[PDB]
């Protein structure tokens, strides 16, 4: 199969080259389920998805279905959505409120903590004189639990007891996240309705685009999307090129962000003038700048980001989504919209409507993004095409593109530095068996 | 009834409308589908009233006691939630020759049936439910099938089709969207 | 003709029925489908006459000289073979909130077309053939498509829909059932 | 208009045709589909006029500036391009019991909707557009779905169906044919 | 791949644990086709499916299509439905009467015994002066034959010349089968119409349920099914719990049965009062009890059974079916209804109608059964979920649950003893290359 | 996996046997993509598909999408339809005229030669002071090119620099091709409209049938097809058997052809009397016979041929097609119709109409051909069925079936000599790593 050496060779960040096999190979995909999704922090939803005791959300870690559920002590637990008797899905709804989770096959019932608490016929069929006296103990048969940590509203989970805690894993990337998540003491909240759709491409195309690829938006991909936002009197001949900005590569972990500087037009085309004003001027913007002092946030526009492997979002448009993998050739997008909890309701309503318009299965920006990933994937079915050496050189050894205004490693807004770190980090996770070496 | 829950059947009138009205409404829908299926997007958009609200809510999966949570409500996230202005922008995108998800264009068929008409309390205004099957195929082998229900408010209109669409709500019979996008109109 | 072989075309009347009757029958079918597609199972069951026979025979694959063996005959195994009493039990199951194959419930669309009506020798009784496309989707990604033909005996009735179903025979255009169950009504 | 491009919408008449004519044409189509779906091939062929031209052009995938190349033109390769004589031969093959692609026979359903009628300048002659969904299943598990549009010239006729098909052009909403053959009639 | 040791570890009958990989792993599935389906006795149909000379039935052994056909001497033969020239299906119908089976590709024709008897152009193209004189001999090119044996009406087949005969393989299970198959000197007959449908689950979920799992019916799975049978005046509050019965584990081979004792309500809900009376009282029941003296058959109600690997049935309801495997993630159910050949026709008609009502693709019991298997299968796509250790402990080392009234090893009606023997037997077949050790 | 020895054993041309695994095994299929399609000459289309500068056709080599495009110097180039940045399809249309091929993801633009000529933001993002000064050179990032050669109108391509040239690879088969391709100094032309359809069978069934299998047409497969062409007054009782003809096995490479001799009825049933007269009598036929002097072309009727691996055609009917493989269990047929460029237009129109009638997705001959391949494939899903030893003995060691009128190795029209050489050649390609031994 694949030696660590064989896997590391698929990615060359020094020479800027990627082996196309990373996006199609089935054997590599199964190793990703073990070595990447099995021990990464994965985004499941937002605390506001499960405000009250017994509230739950069913979602995924990789291809494993899990239940995320608010506990009596206000903690959140996450466990596999699988009965330990014969494997039935315990919870069949997308979310709701429970006092108990019951398996409909043989009626095994679980409390909201995931403990097994009721086995029909235990007394008659599973023991002799008292519970547990013939080797059957309900304590033994609870579904696998994940580690759970939140970061300013976002709920992340990780199966691996040996992995670093959440903040450690986030490396030097937290201020970039804060641009969206920490603008106000009030925190954020999720607009109801997670939109879910299926794209026949590899997760890494989508993870990489939000990590490192403003290039596609500053060139061809979103011309018609921008056009959709213009008044009848204007055409694409009256839209100026965007050339000034930077991108960030996290010190550890494969995270990435990019943005334009001191040009609000990228943002204006997607979110409109009302949100642009809110984002930049007045008391809410002032408070944000005090709350995220590590960054010149009022000069940053149209930011993209990925928290590796699959949590991606666009601060200021405020779409956020997880890419659930479905083999090497398919992904599900699970997206929702975040708003500052104390924003005026006209602002919340504009975030809601502009999001549906743009970054949505039906949206005028997203539809063109996915069409690209799907066509790439189709071509990689070819035998020559699947082994192509792809160019990740953009920005490589190109000097004087960093920006000392920003923490950590930076490069030009049109660059693949973030992308190179993403694939470099993937190759580490894929080739190093233990956190002994992998941890920051 | 315009605010009947989407989970509930259409509130048809005690007796069906006249044959003549049924025929005019059906014939309107068949012409609308011709425009869409032949990518006549400007001509189709002319059918949308200036006060159009075009919406397609998200549908979720729920067990018996939380069935009233099936539909994500108005005022929350949705698949479409559009006005005459936003629909105009969508149409600009569709006719630009830069819409990569539609370049090359999809092959669609909108089959229209099960048309039930209700006359509203304003003369010239109708509430209409219908079933659809939207077949979409594109490029070499891609096929997406969508089925569902449309509930419209139609207004009689002086255009060559004789109506405009004042409201359109689309029930899609999916929870997870199984297509890679919703790059076609319903 | 009620006992025409299911392999044979419908015995339509020399000339089509009146427009008015065609419209009443179509409108009835569209209301029936609304009830099913919105899971109005009690209201739907009210449409079944007390003497209803609801049947869906098994279809087999045969070469030319054994083509008369295509349909498994009446009086043998079948997919449905029901009375008012057994259909009642099915409806109790469907409305119980314990029908795990329908909990959560399927999303269905019954498209009704190709309606051909024949007036029978008893006033108020009709034999009707129609084509259907039944779209069913459930849970995250499951989709089943069923297509076929229904041959009904309808009786005019004093209910708000104006008919009851006295007989329903369903031709399904499958031999092996490709869905994991037949947990929906046709 | 008989030579409207297949990429362009149907040129419907300023106002829809009478209810009576709509009903006669629809009823004709439903009887035609019954004949096909019950493999009444001789009876179906009787509906083809002696001067029939039955054609289904090839559809190709093109980017914006070469969209007028979508349809492979008349006079070039095609999926069907038939006369009364060649269609007769196809019918001989279909009724021979030696047509291995149809032995055992396919299970088909032709759903007919979106019927738009235009009266032509010769009395008794109509141009009709309609949408179709052709469901085909065969052997254990094979299913092919075809969707598209038919544009016909119908002539009133003294046969028990009252029309013959003088021209049929089929728009199929596929480029690459996704089925292993086109062993069914549209 | 998989060592015998690696395979045996997937099943622990001593500690009562199952590795979930048995239901999803593709490599294990291919070994099942070789080591289980390739050398097990598989149920194909009933003698009454092919009463007359030249009558045939096409069906399956695993994923191999076979022809079962009545011979001139009234014997039955079974051979692969595959032309030896280029592989075409020889017979394209579900069943009928033949004098010959002809391949439509090049017209090679086979007699009803499966011998090749007519090669078009043999004289001009395949030999010189007389048939066989250039190395082509029709005797060499007949499709593979299976061993065939019947057991009281049921036709079973086996490819493996080294496997034990049918009755030997049936171990101590025949009386349990006889409860359905040997109630009368007249034998049984199949109602016409084999119902076939596709369930996206592993065959072992269905094989196990009919082997050992009354638990699911005494708890949650069939509440609505039972409700469907009640008069308007009754509800589920007037149905008593069922707690008394036993199950059987065959001495060898993975077979299993279970039933309730001296409580006809399980049976009544499915088959109705007319069949319940016929099953228990009067001349037909009396004769059955004389014919199956090894068992107290008039005290047994709602019996389930599996003859390993995939022949399952419900004596007294009289549904019978084979689970044809279609990869690890799919099965076809091929089911039919058996009735005593000399039953009154009103009884036959009640069996027919109650069967369609209940254990049928549309049935009010079956639809809920399959929904369970399908959801399990979906969950096992997960990486953690596919390697779960599942509980097969029920009844393990729970004393004094046997019943000396019944032959062989017995346990409580709510137990997994039968199930444990099923998986233990699967693991033997999967890990032992030769009948030298595997045979009873 | 598969040793050369293991692969050679799948084909025995000395004893006339084929292992069925060749048509289903996935591992063998991937080796076919490397060892067969990766280094064979594959038919892409006809020069007349791309008459003018900048004209292009998108098609396939195996499962790799390629662009075939007419160059400024009238040469033709073929290169992979895949962007070297992230893999997007460069060209999204079936064909047209271009001055440049632009990738819609990041706007990388390629000239019609396949060179990368425009990288958006190269100056700002990819270099320092001048192009190429930081390691990024557009010359490095063009899509893979194929070798391209034409043979009398047909365009073939090959990835492998070490493979033999086209004519060398064609061995002694060119005169047989010339029967269709070289009848006139005017050459041939393609009728517009490539018909494309998907058949769920292995490519080798279709490649073999056109290589070597007239047998299926002289027996059962096309009875109804022939019947479709008869006048109402005739039936199949008035069609004489066809028994006289020969077939050809190329000296090297797996090519094959067969035909009837001095009996035009095979041809008449497919092409009609007008084409039959044109093919046999008058100035066009006379000139053909002068142009192909190595063969008695006016005595040859209903010829079939395959140029290995996947270029097949029927001289005189003039259907031609490539079988694009789509895994072991699927193929796409891409077919078109060729006519002599100087034929009278009534003749061209008859070729066009008779082709649609017969050898077309809807055609009365083709539909029955494919039904056979599809049913074979379905059966090979079986475990026993997939390992069957199939008979390729027809004609083996049957003496005195050659015809000295024809060049190279010949045998009876009903024979599998051509077929045996096809599979023998496949086994060589599959087991010999280097042209050192594989070349003629
Ligand atoms: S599978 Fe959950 S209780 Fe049995
Ligand atoms: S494949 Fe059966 S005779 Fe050739
Ligand atoms: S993938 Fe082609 S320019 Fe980026
Ligand atoms: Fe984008
Ligand atoms: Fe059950
Ligand atoms: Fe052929």
């Amino acid at each position: 199969n694949w030696t660590p050496d064989a896997i590391r060779a698929l990615v060359d960040q020094d020479n800027g080259k990627l082996d196309a096999r990373i996006y199609a190979d089935q054997d590599l995909y199964q190793l990703e389920l073990e070595r990447v999704f099995g021990r990464s922090w994965l985004m499941l939803g937002h605390e506001t998805h499960i405000p009250k005791i017994g509230d739950y959300l069913t979602t995924y870690m990789g291809e494993d279905p899990v239940i995320m559920v608010r506990q009596k002590d206000q903690s959140i637990k996450v466990f596999l959505n699988q009965c330990r008797h014969r494997g039935m899905r315990i919870v069949r709804s997308d979310g709701g409120n429970a006092k108990a989770f019951t398996c409909t096959y043989h009626g095994w019932a679980y409390d909201i903590a995931g403990n097994l608490v009721n086995v029909p016929f235990e007394k008659e069929a599973f023991c002799d004189k008292k519970e547990g006296d013939c080797g059957f103990d309900k304590a033994d048969w609870g579904p696998l639990q994940a580690r759970v940590e939140t970061y300013k509203g976002l709920v992340f989970a990780n199966w691996d007891p040996e992995a670093p805690d959440l903040k450690t894993y986030l490396s030097d990337a937290m201020p970039y996240m804060d641009v969206m998540l920490d603008r106000t003491e009030a925190g954020t909240e999720a607009i109801g309705g997670i939109q879910k759709w299926v794209i026949p491409c590899n997760w890494k195309f989508a993870a990489e685009q939000f990590c490192s690829d403003m290039y596609h938006a500053g060139t061809m991909s979103h011309l018609s999307g921008v056009l959709a936002g213009l008044p009848p009197e204007m055409d694409l001949t009256q839209i100026q090129l965007s050339k000034n900005g930077n991108q960030f590569r996290s010190a550890w972990g494969g995270h990435g962000a990019g943005w334009f500087i001191n040009d609000s037009s990228i943002l204006l085309s997607v979110v409109g003038p009302k949100i642009t004003q809110y984002w930049t001027q007045g008391p809410a913007a002032e408070k944000a700048a005090r709350r995220v002092p590590q960054l010149p946030i009022l000069d940053m526009f149209g930011q993209h980001m990925t928290v590796f492997p699959t949590c991606s979002f666009l601060p200021g448009i405020n779409t956020i989504r997880t890419w659930h993998p479905r083999g090497p050739n398919e992904v599900e997008v699970w997206a929702f919209v975040l708003v500052d909890a104390d924003a005026p309701e006209d602002i919340k309503e504009e975030f809601r409507l502009q999001n549906i318009r743009t970054f949505n299965a039906g949206g005028v920006f997203e539809q063109d993004d996915g069409e690209n990933w799907v066509e790439i994937q189709r071509v990689m079915r070819g035998h020559k095409a699947k082994s192509t050496s792809l160019c990740a050189k953009m920005g490589l050894n190109v000097p004087n593109k960093n920006n000392p205004a920003y923490p950590g490693k930076t490069a030009y807004v049109y660059a693949e530095e973030a992308a190179r770190g993403m694939y470099h980090h993937w190759s580490r996770m894929m080739s190093e068996p233990s956190w002994d070496t992998l941890k920051p | 009834m315009i605010s009947t829950p989407l989970s509930k059947e259409f509130e048809w009138p005690a007796k069906p409308v006249s044959l003549e009205l049924q025929h005019q409404v059906e014939q309107f829908y068949y012409r609308e589908a011709q425009l869409l299926d032949h990518h006549a997007f400007q001509a189709w958009f002319a059918l949308l009233a200036e006060d159009i609200h075009y919406w397609m809510p998200i549908r979720t999966v729920r067990t018996a006691r939380e069935q009233g949570l099936e539909y994500v409500p108005a005022g929350a996230n949705a698949h479409f939630d559009d006005t005459h202005a936003t629909m105009y922008g969508r149409i600009r995108q569709k006719t630009s020759d830069l819409n990569w998800a539609e370049d090359p264009p999809s092959r669609t068929r909108h089959l229209v049936s099960n048309v039930i008409v209700r006359e509203m309390d304003t003369p010239g205004t109708l509430e209409v439910a219908s079933a659809f099957l939207l077949y979409r195929s594109r490029l070499e082998r891609q096929v997406d099938v969508f089925a569902g229900e449309r509930r419209d408010v139609l207004r009689i209109a002086d255009n060559p089709l004789g109506f405009q669409i004042a409201k359109r709500t689309i029930i899609l019979d999916q929870s997870t969207v199984l297509a890679n996008n919703l790059s076609v109109f319903f």
